[PDB]
Formats: C-alpha cells, structure tokens, sequence
C-alpha cells in the first residue's frame, strides 16, 4: 500500500472501522501488541504526520521552540498547511501534539529549576510565595493525573507506565514535605525534616524529566 | 515552429525528439520533471535571469535541461555542445561518426538519468565515451535530485529510494572501470586520472569525484596510488 | 598532523565519532548529577541563603565523584558528625542520608552509565571502523590538495 | 497521549481543567449545545476497500514470485522437472 | 580515450561473465533450459 | 618461561600486539596532558620564573589524575583559596578556572580515551587471537630448537 500510493495508505491507516467501536488501524495494532506493524516506516510516517499536525515536517526543535517563545514574530514568516488567517495559524500551530509536548517539557523544566531553588534556599518562618506557587502547581499536576486516569483505557494501563508511577511519587513526596513544614512553620526541626523529604522530591523530579 | 532566436533554431532534429520525450513525460500527473523545471527559476535558454508564449511551449528544450543539470552537479559544470558537426560538409572527417554518436548518447544519457531509468541509462553510458566521469556525474545528479526540494512529496518516496540505489550502482560502475584500467596498465590509469577534462573548467577526475562526494572512488587503491 | 599516519588518523576520525556517545552520556549523567547535587547540597547545609557557593556546591563534588574521588572525609567534616564511625552522632538526623544518596548516585553513574558508555563505544567502533578508513582516504586527498 | 492532553502548561492547566469541567457540567446538566463531528463517505470508504484489496492481491503475487525466485524452490522445481523428463524418456523409449 | 573505452568494454564483459558464473544465475539458466528440454520432448513425443 | 604454557603464551603474544594500541593511546593522551598541564601550571602559579619545577608541575599531576587520583585538596592548597567551598574566596580570580580545565581534561582522558582504548583492545583481541595461537606454535619450535 505504501509502495503504491502513500496518501491512500495514510488514509487507510486513519480510517475508522465499525468492528472496533470507531477507531483506527494503528490503535488496533497497538492493542494487538504488533511491534512489527508499529515499527514499519508507513505507520511511523502516519504517526509523525499526526505529531506535527498542520505543520511542515522539516521544522526543527529550535524553530518550534522559538515560535513558541515569539508567537507574533515567527509564525507569519513560516510556511505550513487578518483575523481569518492569524487565528487559523494560531489554532493550527497550538493544536499540534508536538507544541503541547514542548510546552509540557518547558513547564516540567521550570518546575525542576524552581523546586530545586526552593529546596536549596532556606525556608522562612511562614509559608513563602514560591511555596504557594509550587502548591498550586502540584494540585494542578494531581488534577492532571486524575484527568488522565479517568479518560484512559483502565487503571491497569495507567499504573503499568513507569512515568505515571513517578508522577504519583512526586505528588506524594511534595505533599508530605509541605504538610510537614506547614504543621509548624516556625519550628526549625520541621524545616529540616521537610527539606529531607524534599531531597527525595528533587531526585524524582529530575528523574521524571528523562520522559 | 520557427523561432527568431538563432540558438534555438540551430538545434538538430534529435534534440527536438529528446524535448518531445521530456514534454510527454512532463504532461503525466504528479511528474517530478515539470515541478523541477518550474522550481529551477530559469529562462528558455536556462540562464538564471527569470516572452510568455516561448517560455511554456518550449520549456523542455535540451539547453535549458543542460543548465539545470549543470547547476545540479557543481559550480563548474559546462557542457560544450557543437551541433554544427551534423551538417553534410563534415562527412569526409574519419572520426566524426563516433563524436556525433557520443554527444547524442550523452544527451539521451542525461535524460535517462533525469527520469531514473537505470537500464537505458547504463546502455547510453556504454555507447558514448568518458565512462568514468559520466558515471560520477550520474551518481552526483541522482544523489542531488534525491535530496532536492522538488522531490519531496508522498508519491516520490519509492522514486527517491530508487535514485539512491541507482546512484550507488553508477558509483560501483565508476570504481569497476577504474579497477579494470589499473589492472591493465597502472601508468595509463594514472595518466587518465590526471587528465584535465574541458567539461569541468580544466581539472582532473579525482577532483570531480571529490566534488561528487564519491567515497568508494576515493578509497580505491588506484586513486590512492595517484594521491600518494 | 597525526592524520597522515595510518594508525593515528582513523583513530582521530573515530574520536570525533565517539564524541556523540560522550554527549549522550553527558545528557544522561546530567539528570543524576543535578538531582543528587541539589539533594546532597540541601542535606549538607540547611537553613542557608542561596548564593553562588550553593551552585558551586551543587556542581563541584557530584561531577568529580564519578571518577572515583570520593569526598567522604570532606563530606563527613561538613556534616558536623563527631563520631568515630563517620556519619553517626550528628547534630541533625537528616544529614545521615548523604552516604545513602551518594551510594545510589555512584551506583547510577559508575556501575550503570560508565559501563553503558563502554558498550556504546564498542558497538560504535565495530560499526564505523571501515567508514573511518574510507573517510581517512578522502582526507588524504584533502591534505594532499 | 499528547493528542488528548490540553495545550496549557502545568501552572496554568487549572484553567483548562475548570473549562472542561464547566463543559461537562453544561452537557450533563444544562444540555444547551451538542457535539459535532465528520463521518466518512461511502465512496471514499469503497475506494480505500478497493485499494486495500488490490494491494493485498499485488503483495501475494509479488510474494509468490519472490518465493519462486528463491534458490531452494528453483532447485526443487528443476528436480521435479527432471523427474518428469525421465517419465517422458520412458514413454519415448517404449514407443521406439 | 581509446584505453578508457577498451577497459570499459573489458570490465562489462568480465562483469557479465562473473554474474553468469554466480550460483543463482546458473540455477536459473539450468531451470529455463530444462523447461526448453520439455518443449523438445513434447515435439519428439508428438512426432512418435 | 610462560611461553610453554597454553594459557600464558598466546596472552604474552597478545600483550605485545596490544602495545601498539597502548602507544596510540599515549600519542592521543599526550596532546591533552601537555595542553592541560601548561594551562593548569600557569594558572596555579603565575608571575614565576621558568625552572625545572615548572616542567615537573606540568608533567606530575595531569598524568596521575587519569588514574583517578585527584589532587583537589593539594590543588586547592596551591591555589591559596581560603573558603569552606574549595575554589572560592581566592586571591586571583583566574585560578578558579583550574577545576573547569580539570573537568574538561578528565572528561577527555577517562570518559573518552580510556573507553576508546577498551574498544581498540576488544577489536584487536578478536582480530589477532588465531594469529597469536599460530605464532605461539611457531615459538614452540623456536624454544624446542
Ligand atoms: C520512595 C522514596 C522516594 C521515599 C522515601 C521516604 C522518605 C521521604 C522518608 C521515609 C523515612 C523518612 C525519615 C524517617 C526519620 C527521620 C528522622 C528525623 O529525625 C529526621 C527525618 C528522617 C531522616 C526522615 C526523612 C524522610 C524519610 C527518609
Ligand atoms: C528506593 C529507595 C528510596 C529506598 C529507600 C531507603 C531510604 C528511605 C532509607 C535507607 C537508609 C535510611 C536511613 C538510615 C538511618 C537513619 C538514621 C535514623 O536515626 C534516622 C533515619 C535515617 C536517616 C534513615 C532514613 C531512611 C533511609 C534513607
Ligand atoms: C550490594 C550493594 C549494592 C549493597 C548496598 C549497600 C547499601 C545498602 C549501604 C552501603 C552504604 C550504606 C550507608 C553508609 C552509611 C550510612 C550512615 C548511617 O548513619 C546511616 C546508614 C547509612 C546511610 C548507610 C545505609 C546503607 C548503605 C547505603
Ligand atoms: C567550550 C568551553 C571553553 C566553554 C567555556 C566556558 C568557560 C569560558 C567558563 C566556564 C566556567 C567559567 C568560570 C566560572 C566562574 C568564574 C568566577 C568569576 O568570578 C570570574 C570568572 C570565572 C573564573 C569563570 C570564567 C569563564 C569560565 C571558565
Ligand atoms: C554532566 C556533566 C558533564 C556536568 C558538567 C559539570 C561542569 C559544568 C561543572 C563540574 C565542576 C564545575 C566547576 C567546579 C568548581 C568551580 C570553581 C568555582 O569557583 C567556579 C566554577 C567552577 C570552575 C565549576 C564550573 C562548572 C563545572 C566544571
Ligand atoms: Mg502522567
Ligand atoms: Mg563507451
């Protein structure tokens, strides 16, 4: 199929079949654990096309990152796929899975740097502003873990992934350490025990950055 | 039809026939040849200068294609054509039938490299001359066409793959003929590799091979012996 | 000028090829180094304002501990533990986890990453030795020209 | 995973979460709007079906041709043919 | 030019001879010949 | 007298074969060692007349630092840095680049060159093991004669 006509092969792989509750052939192959089918160049080409969304495949990591950091200065001067066009370009660029992956990476990298700074700098006698920001960020992460948990293909599939297990360890470590500090904020011993728990938190957070 | 430009009107009948082969191949759907000539950004004579009637009806002339292939090889490709030798006044010359053959073969050879028809290309390569240099040129044109902007597309993938395969095969041919030369007489093979060819602004075959990025030719013992 | 020689020249081409494996090792090693460094520096010196010395403490000892130079006497001195046994009889009980963290860290870096790098180097060498010889033969003309 | 995940990063993903929760509340309780999608036509479906069936036949023909050009199969076919050749000489010699 | 053309012809003749001495080509040529051999027995048996 | 034995004899032939790889490593290592040694000795002791001690300082510490013996306490003492953190609160700001130079140097020598040598040794061993057995069988007659 890929030898004869690549576009029709891609259309065939994207076609929803009624026999498996209206979902495509790659999803069927993944559910059947067919490594040979998934490792094939045609399937990988369709997956890469899905990755970049409505963008050209020649875009590099730095180009998409620069466009992410400078939305109004790099997006009109690129080729891919005036409220009719600028809004269309914004909805196509920011609906792509690659852009969402890059946003999650940058977000997790700041989380690692900010949390690393928080553990290295001394704790104050009250709950600091950076502690409140990290509290809001980890509740949001916990809600995101619950949202993925509800809409996945079961609890076993979610707990099978090692990164989800790492996510649970992070959220759990931060909340123990935070409540340990927040129980008695002026107590020096509480700060020391809280930083001891948060040492484990920073180790898991950077390990989690390898995803 | 007759044209006021003297360069286009000087062309023989077989050049117009090669132009007809290019036109019929170009009229086919999703043909990379029409897209390649459109993206070349050249005039009717192939010069990079960017009326309208002449530019579409005679868009696939041999001179323009020669210029496109010339930019594709390197910065100093320049085929010297002499269409005056096909007149009846040069019939008394002894070796004229070979040169007319060789030149004709070369033009058809380049066309067959462009459509990626390897067997017919190899056959036109065998009839003409300058075998080693033409094989290097064939390898260079197929590799550069394979990574060109005109060949990206869903339908050209298999074609692209075929181009790299054919490129490797032509490289092997260039190595093989070279090896045969070194087997027969090493001094003549060295003299052949040191010979300056007019088609690449008077510089030798090893320099051509280096410009074509032919690692197999450069790694061969004959070439290494000349370099030492 | 080593490139003319038949022994040193392909090895130099091989060295530039192995630089990618070295870079891969650096990217994998950076994760453990920064994680262990932030954790270890925080455990050794708590209730301290962040400064440039904190950053130097994060970077200095974890990088040089993967080459076998263990700063355990120096780490023991910084931990303020006065016992004959090293990480015992300390002022704070949290600083006693520094050898455990270190034990995990050098297990991650020396036992796993260094040996993984040896495997990548051996595989890479077997893959690109003939290509290095061919590339050296092209560089022979480059040097001659 | 990143097809279904909201675009907004982690400090600001709470806005996306409350927006989806707000939409969920408006589908279960309010019911003032609905969901729209696109369904593939029968023509393009039959085109994909015809394409897939044709390429299935092409791969099987190519596969049979490739297995007949293998060395073991060619030696085996040559062997059976030489056996059939003696049958024919037995017939020729009998007639002589 | 004469030397290069002559060695081009020599390499192609040697190359064709080398590909005909390969095991797959010899088995294939033997196979086609045995097919032509049955054609000849069909003719012989018809004449008998 | 190890050559009569079927285990020690081919290994000795193998050892002389691996000496070329050792020499190749020495030639590659000499570049970083001399470069880092001149740079490091100049940064540690500036405004000093050249003497034999300068040459010994160029050669002594860079060679022994590739075997894991890091002279960081000794380097720290020579740098005249009085801070609790080692290469901080120094008289000159230039001498604080000595760990950075060292960090690059042992990355070049231990991570890259030593592992490269392991790859060359493994490849060399697989190439010349049968030849070593054959050469041992010729040396069997040589010893007998
Ligand atoms: C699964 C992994 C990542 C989590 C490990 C659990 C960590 C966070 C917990 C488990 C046991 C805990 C320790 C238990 C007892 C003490 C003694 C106290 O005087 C200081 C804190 C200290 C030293 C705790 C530090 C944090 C600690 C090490
Ligand atoms: C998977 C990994 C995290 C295994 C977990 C093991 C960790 C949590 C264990 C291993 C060694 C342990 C430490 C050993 C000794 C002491 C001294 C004691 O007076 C307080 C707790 C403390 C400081 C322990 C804290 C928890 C500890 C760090
Ligand atoms: C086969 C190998 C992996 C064995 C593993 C060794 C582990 C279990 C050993 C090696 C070094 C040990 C640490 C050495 C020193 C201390 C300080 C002490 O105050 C508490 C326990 C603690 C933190 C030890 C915990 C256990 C430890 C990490
Ligand atoms: C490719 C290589 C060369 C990377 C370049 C990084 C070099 C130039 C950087 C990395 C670490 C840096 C040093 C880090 C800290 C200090 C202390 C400061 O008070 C003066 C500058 C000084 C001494 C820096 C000089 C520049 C330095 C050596
Ligand atoms: C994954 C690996 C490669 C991480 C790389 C570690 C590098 C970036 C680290 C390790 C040791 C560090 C040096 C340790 C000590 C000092 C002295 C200080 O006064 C200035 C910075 C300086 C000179 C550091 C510069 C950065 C440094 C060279
Ligand atoms: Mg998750
Ligand atoms: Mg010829």
């Amino acid at each position: 199929c890929h030898g004869s006509d690549s576009h029709m092969a891609s259309e065939m792989l994207h076609s929803k079949n009624d026999m498996f509750n209206k979902k495509n052939a790659i999803n069927i192959a993944y559910d059947a654990k067919s490594l040979a089918f998934l490792s094939h160049p045609a399937t990988q080409s369709v997956i890469n096309a899905d990755w970049y969304g409505h963008l050209k495949s020649v875009t590099s990591f730095w180009a998409v990152l620069f466009a992410f950091f400078f939305p109004f200065f790099v997006l009109p001067f690129i080729n891919f796929s005036g409220a009719h066009r600028l809004r269309r370009k914004f909805a196509k660029f920011y609906s792509a899975p690659y852009t969402r992956f890059i946003s999650d990476l940058l977000s997790h990298f700041v989380l690692c740097v900010v949390t690393s700074y928080f553990v290295l700098d001394k704790l104050e006698d009250t709950i600091s502003a950076i502690e409140w920001i990290l509290l809001v960020w980890f509740v949001a992460l916990l809600l995101e873990e619950l949202r993925q948990m509800i809409f996945c293909d079961g609890i076993a599939e979610y707990i099978s992934d090692t990164w989800n297990r790492l996510d649970l360890i992070m959220i759990t470590l931060f909340f123990v350490g935070f409540f340990t500090h927040a129980s008695d904020p002026s107590n020096q011993d509480s700060k020391v025990v809280s930083k001891g728990i948060h040492a484990f938190l920073v180790v898991v957070l950077w390990l989690r950055f390898m995803r | 039809a007759k044209t006021n430009i003297t360069a286009l009107d000087e062309l023989p009948s077989f050049a117009l026939a090669i132009e007809e082969l290019y036109k019929r191949e170009a009229k086919k759907p999703h043909s990379h040849v029409q897209r390649l000539v459109s993206l070349s950004n050249t005039d009717v004579l192939g010069r990079h200068y960017r009326g309208r009637d002449l530019a579409n009806t005679r868009a696939y002339n041999v001179l323009r294609m020669d210029q496109i292939f010339a930019r594709l090889v390197s910065k100093d490709f320049s085929v010297n054509r002499d269409f005056t030798i096909y007149d009846s006044k040069y019939d008394k010359v002894p070796g004229i039938q070979f040169r007319r053959t060789a030149q004709a073969s070369h033009m058809l050879f380049l066309w067959a490299i462009c459509l990626d028809r390897f067997r017919m290309a190899r056959h036109f390569w065998l009839i003409g001359d300058q075998s080693i240099i033409n094989a290097l040129v064939a390898s260079r044109i197929l590799e550069r066409l394979s990574t060109h902007r005109a060949l990206q597309g869903p339908h050209l993938a298999e074609e692209r793959a075929k181009m790299q395969h054919n490129a490797k095969k032509f490289e092997e041919l260039a190595v093989g003929v070279l090896g045969e030369c070194h087997g027969s007489d090493s001094h003549m093979a060295s003299e052949m590799l040191h010979s300056k060819n007019d088609m690449f602004n008077k510089k030798n075959a090893i320099n051509i091979a280096y410009d074509a990025k032919s690692l197999a030719f450069l790694s061969h013992p004959a070439t290494q012996s000349v370099i030492n | 000028y080593y490139a003319l020689s038949k022994n040193l020249g392909p090895k130099l081409i091989m060295m530039m090829e192995m630089m990618k494996d070295v870079s891969t090792f650096v990217f994998l090693l950076l994760i453990f180094l920064i994680g262990y460094g932030v954790a270890a520096q925080s455990l050794l010196s708590p209730d301290e304002d962040f400064s440039s010395r904190t950053f130097i403490g994060v970077l200095f000892r974890p990088y040089f501990q993967i080459y076998g130079e263990l700063f355990l006497d120096d780490l023991n001195s910084e931990a303020n533990c006065l016992g004959d046994t090293p990480f015992t009889e300390c002022s704070r009980e949290t600083v006693r986890m520094v050898p455990f963290f270190l034990a995990v860290y050098i297990l991650g870096s020396n036992v796993l990453l260094v040996n993984l790098l040896i495997a990548m180097f051996n595989d890479t060498y077997m893959k690109v030795q003939e290509a290095a010889e061919d590339l050296w033969r092209k560089q022979n003309y480059e040097l001659c020209a | 995973e990143y097809k279904d995940r909201p675009f907004l990063p982690a400090p600001f993903i709470l806005l996306a979460h409350v927006h989806m929760l707000f939409m969920r509340l408006l589908r279960l309780c309010g019911v003032h709007t609905q969901e729209h999608e696109k369904i593939q036509d029968d023509e393009t479906k039959r085109k994909i079906t015809t394409f897939e069936e044709l390429n299935t036949d092409k791969f099987l023909r190519r596969w049979e041709r490739e297995r007949q050009e293998m060395l073991e199969a060619r030696v085996k076919m040559t062997n059976d043919n030489v056996v059939q050749a003696m049958g024919m000489m037995d017939q020729l010699l009998e007639h002589m």
